[PDB]
RNA sequence: AUAUACCGCCAUCUUCAGCAAACCCUGAUGAAGGCUACAAAGUAAGCGCAAGUACCCACGUAAAGACGUUAGGUCAAGGUGUAGCC
């Protein structure tokens, strides 16, 4: 939800261009658009930083994490 | 879109080479101003627009500024903020408010441990290409003030002044006319005016009585109403000195008010010679060292009299 | 505090009679109405009163009753130089009163959603 | 409506050039003159046949070449020497062209005792300026 | 017209400016004002600041003037300033001493005090209400008022006359009459305010 | 003889600014609409003014000011369609 209390139009437009999304839904939106939603708040200031450094954290072990394999195949050329 | 670049690129310097080898002197220090005055010799466009007019400068200026391209083989844009449609002018608001909150950390940092003027929509759209509104710009505008008014110091401040410009001129002072002596002439001076199509060049001499000659022969014979004879006495009237000045001048075109009123303002531009510039400056101020335009308007095929209309009626 | 409508709208589970039946549908819209402006005035009665009254006691000439003519004109000129001075370049005052458009910009923001 | 010689904005499928383009006010401001003579001054007479010479040579050109051309033409009265400068377009035979542009030549230096010169220019067709 | 905005108006007061020094308000005003100078505007062919005319007899005269001649009108401005200056004296020499030393000779007062007393001091407005013109009595200002008095007065000189009368000495007589209080001007004036006074249950159909 | 066949030249509206190619969304995909800068779906090539030319500059003036109503004025600047004739 933004900043006037309505389902954004880019969680409609995702699924119509056959387009996963993962969002944070809390109590007020609509979950039905959203392939892997999960019930939590997201209004609090000490809240956001948790969820905003998860994400971070699994950047770090996603394209970080790419350097292992990449060794693996470059042995042969 | 790059070899048509290239291609008028190498077009441009061969035919600055020919002109130069056609004119007769150095390529290397024949610079632009040279190929802009041979053009203008050769090919005499007389026309009054200043955009049709035979240019022959690098591609830069004949081609706008294209777009470039973000994306690459991969299809992730080289821009973090691309996925929004204004890149640019995202980033500099992100920057902005990383430099305001800054400086908002370093004042309660401070407490707790105890010319110039701004950018142009149309100037910054032609920097940056980038096209944006109204509301964004003066929100922009709002923020830097924002950012002004703040404890500033040296990183802010160069980075706030990055997006300044500078002034021109602002004083508007005319040129104090020199004493000039020809031929012991003491106390000499001559001055112009042109006002409804009348041209005067008054003599003001600071060693004679209290009268004027108009061509030659005094005012009186030519001035028989008084209204001329006041206009010519309120200038000397505005610096308390009538006795002790004579002035001789010669006025040609125009009816009897036009050349007094050229006579006038040649007197009021002459007498800035023989005194302090607050003096000229309150006569400037009251209206005596300033020009009339007041022209007669011109004449609609259709009007009565270039405001006025025939006789439209209703019915 | 606001009366309750259990049984006012005339609706399928009211087993009365409707008391209220407005034309409208009783869903509120996100702008405020505007303010009550431009009325008659026509003050300062009395003062002109009086003086046609010592203007027809007395002769025509202002000399022999200056003092109430000239306090009348007085009052007139002040009055409507102060509601013209006023008109012209005030119109905000203090904390409190005509306020239309942050009102608007407030409704706006936070606006009603009756398609749920 | 003062309906002029400009060309309407209507719908995107007329390729206009940019000769008639322009308002018909802007001719001394963004764009020119087709010819150019000493009797268009003050003090110079005979211009009556100076305009007849110029419509009769512009119909010849235009009946000469059914398609040919392009846009107009530019004339120059230098005195006694006129010089049809125009264009050509690139879809007939040169020699053709060579064949055209000798017999008006030649009638152009025994019938109006002036001697014309061509310059012709390598056009794929009509300039075009905008598809409007 | 031929002027651009942001222009201030030409000065006409010289004293003033011949020694600003007085205080700091002041002094900073003119000092901002002449430091970016900006364009004022000419004087026009009929202001002067000279010490010997008033602002009420330039504006009288230029309203005197009909069409182009300024010079008509300036010749008929001496002449009516003449006219009375020579009767004010005639009747001066040809008293006794009590009425001598109770008057003066100058003109000026006496027209400043003729435009006092035939300035109006009520104005009717007619307004349609329903499809009637009542006339309601509205407030005017002073500038107005002086306006109309002017005006009244000069079209009085004008359209009333018969054959044999003159101009100059007509306008003397009728300020020499205004003056004393028995003027047509006043009785004009008179015509108006009992006219309103007639219509005073009115004032209720004003909305200002 | 028809401007109720035109090309061409113009008129109050015009003392302002709206209209047309390519997309998407909402009206259950009905005729239609798509405005909220503390922003809820709008991007818009092009046209006319502003932007621009000249005169006394940046004031002012002139020149210009689209898509049309008036089957508006004119086959009677100039030429062409249909009727009757040498
Ligand atoms: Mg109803
Ligand atoms: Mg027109
Ligand atoms: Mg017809
Ligand atoms: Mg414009
Ligand atoms: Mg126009
Ligand atoms: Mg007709
Ligand atoms: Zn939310």
């Amino acid at each position: 939800l933004n900043n006037i209390f309505e389902p954004h139009v880019a969680v409609r437009d995702a699924a119509k261009m056959n387009i996963p999304t993962v969002g944070i839904v809390d109590t007020n939106c609509n979950p039905c658009l959203i392939t892997y939603p999960v019930p939590g708040n997201d209004d609090s200031p000490l809240a956001v930083h948790l969820y905003c450094r998860l994400f971070q954290t699994a950047i770090t072990r996603a394209k970080e994490k790419r350097q292992q394999v990449e060794a693996l195949y470059r042995l042969q050329g | 879109t790059e070899d048509f670049i290239k291609k008028q690129i190498e077009e441009f310097n061969i035919g600055k080479r020919h002109l130069a080898n056609m004119m007769g002197e150095d390529p290397e220090t024949f610079t632009q101003e040279d190929i802009d005055r041979a053009i203008a010799y050769l090919f005499p466009s007389g026309l009054f627009e200043k955009r049709a007019r035979p240019v022959m400068k690098h591609p830069e200026q004949i081609f706008p500024r294209q777009r470039a391209i973000q994306w690459g083989e991969d299809g992730r844009p080289f821009h973090y903020l691309f996925y929004t449609g204004k890149q640019s002018y995202y980033s500099l608001m992100h920057d902005v408010y990383g430099m305001l909150l800054n400086l908002e950390k370093h004042q309660s940092h401070l407490q707790a441990k105890s010319g110039s003027r701004w950018l142009i929509k149309e100037e910054l759209e032609e920097m940056l290409v980038e096209k944006l509104s109204d509301l964004d710009y003066m929100q922009f505008i709002r923020l830097l003030e924002k950012l002004l008014t703040s404890q500033c110091g040296a990183a802010e401040e160069e980075f706030v002044q990055r997006f300044r410009r500078s002034v021109t001129l602002e004083s508007k002072k005319q040129l104090i006319e020199p004493v000039q002596y020809d031929e012991q002439g003491m106390a000499f001076s001559k001055s112009e005016g042109k006002r409804k199509t009348a041209k005067a060049e008054a003599i003001v001499y600071k060693h004679g009585s209290g009268r004027i000659k108009v061509n030659g022969i005094d005012y009186q014979l030519y001035f028989p109403i008084t209204q001329d004879r006041e206009q010519l006495m309120f200038p000397f009237h505005f610096v308390d000195r009538l006795g002790k000045h004579d002035v001789t001048c010669t006025v040609s075109g125009g009816g009897r008010s036009a050349q007094a009123g050229a006579i006038r303002l040649a007197m009021a531009k002459a007498l800035c010679s023989f005194v302090t510039e607050d003096e000229v400056e309150w006569m400037r101020q009251a209206g005596l060292l300033t020009t009339d335009p007041r022209v007669r308007e011109r004449k609609k095929p259709g009007q009565e009299g270039a405001r006025r209309k025939f006789t439209w009626k209703k019915r | 505090a606001t009366p309750s409508l259990r049984g006012r709208l005339a609706r399928f589970g009211n087993p009365r009679k409707p008391v209220l039946k407005p034309n409208k549908p009783l869903i509120l819209a996100n702008r405020v109405g505007e303010r009550r402006r431009e009325k008659g005035e026509a003050t300062c009665i009395t003062e002109m009163s009086v003086m046609m009254a010592c203007w027809k006691q007395n002769e025509f000439r202002d000399d022999a009753c200056r003092k109430e003519i000239q306090g009348f004109l007085d009052c007139a000129a002040r009055a409507q130089e102060a509601r013209k001075m006023r008109s012209i370049q005030e119109t905000l005052g203090e904390s409190g009163s005509l306020l239309p458009n942050k009102l608007n910009k407030l409704l706006q923001r936070f606006p009603n959603k009756p398609y749920l | 409506k003062n309906r002029a010689a400009r060309v309407r904005v209507s719908k995107g499928d007329k390729p206009v050039t940019y000769e008639e383009a322009h308002a018909p006010h802007y001719i001394a401001h963004r764009k020119g003159w087709l010819s150019l003579h000493t009797g268009n001054l003050d003090g110079e007479d005979h211009a009556a046949e100076r305009t007849v010479e110029d419509v009769f040579l512009r119909k010849f050109m235009w009946g000469t070449f059914p398609g040919c051309l392009a846009d107009q033409l530019v004339l120059k009265r230098r005195g006694n020497q006129l010089e049809i400068c125009a264009v050509v377009l690139r879809q007939l035979s040169p020699h053709k062209y060579y064949f055209l542009v000798g017999y008006s030549e030649t009638l152009l230096s025994y019938f109006y005792k002036c001697p014309v010169r061509l310059h012709l220019q390598t056009v794929p067709s009509k300039v075009v300026y905008k598809y409007l | 017209s031929r002027y651009s905005p942001e222009f201030k108006d030409p000065l006409i007061d010289k004293e003033y400016y011949r020694k600003p020094v007085e205080e700091l308000t002041e002094e900073e005003k003119y000092v901002r004002e002449l430091k970016k100078t900006q364009l004022i505007k000419a004087a026009p062919a009929g202001k002067t600041s000279s010490v010997f005319e008033d602002p009420v007899i330039s504006k009288f005269t230029n309203m005197m003037m009909i069409g182009g001649n300024k010079v008509l009108a300036r010749s008929l401005m001496i002449q009516t300033l003449e006219a009375v200056k020579r009767k004010q004296f005639e009747k001066y020499h040809a008293a006794s001493a009590e009425e001598q030393a109770t008057i003066e000779r100058n003109p000026y007062t006496i027209f400043h005090q003729a435009l006092k007393n035939c300035e109006p001091m009520i104005g009717l407005v007619p307004i349609l209400k329903g499809g009637r013109f009542y006339q309601v009595p509205v407030p005017l200002p002073d500038r107005r008022r002086r306006f109309l008095a002017m005006k009244w007065m000069i079209t009085e000189c004008r359209d009333k006359k018969h054959q044999r009368t003159l101009m100059p000495e007509k306008l003397s007589h009728k300020l020499l009459e205004a003056f004393h209080n028995q003027g047509p001007v006043i009785k004009r004036k008179h015509d108006l305010h009992k006219m309103a006074e007639a219509n005073r249950a009115l004032a209720h159909y004003r909305w200002w």
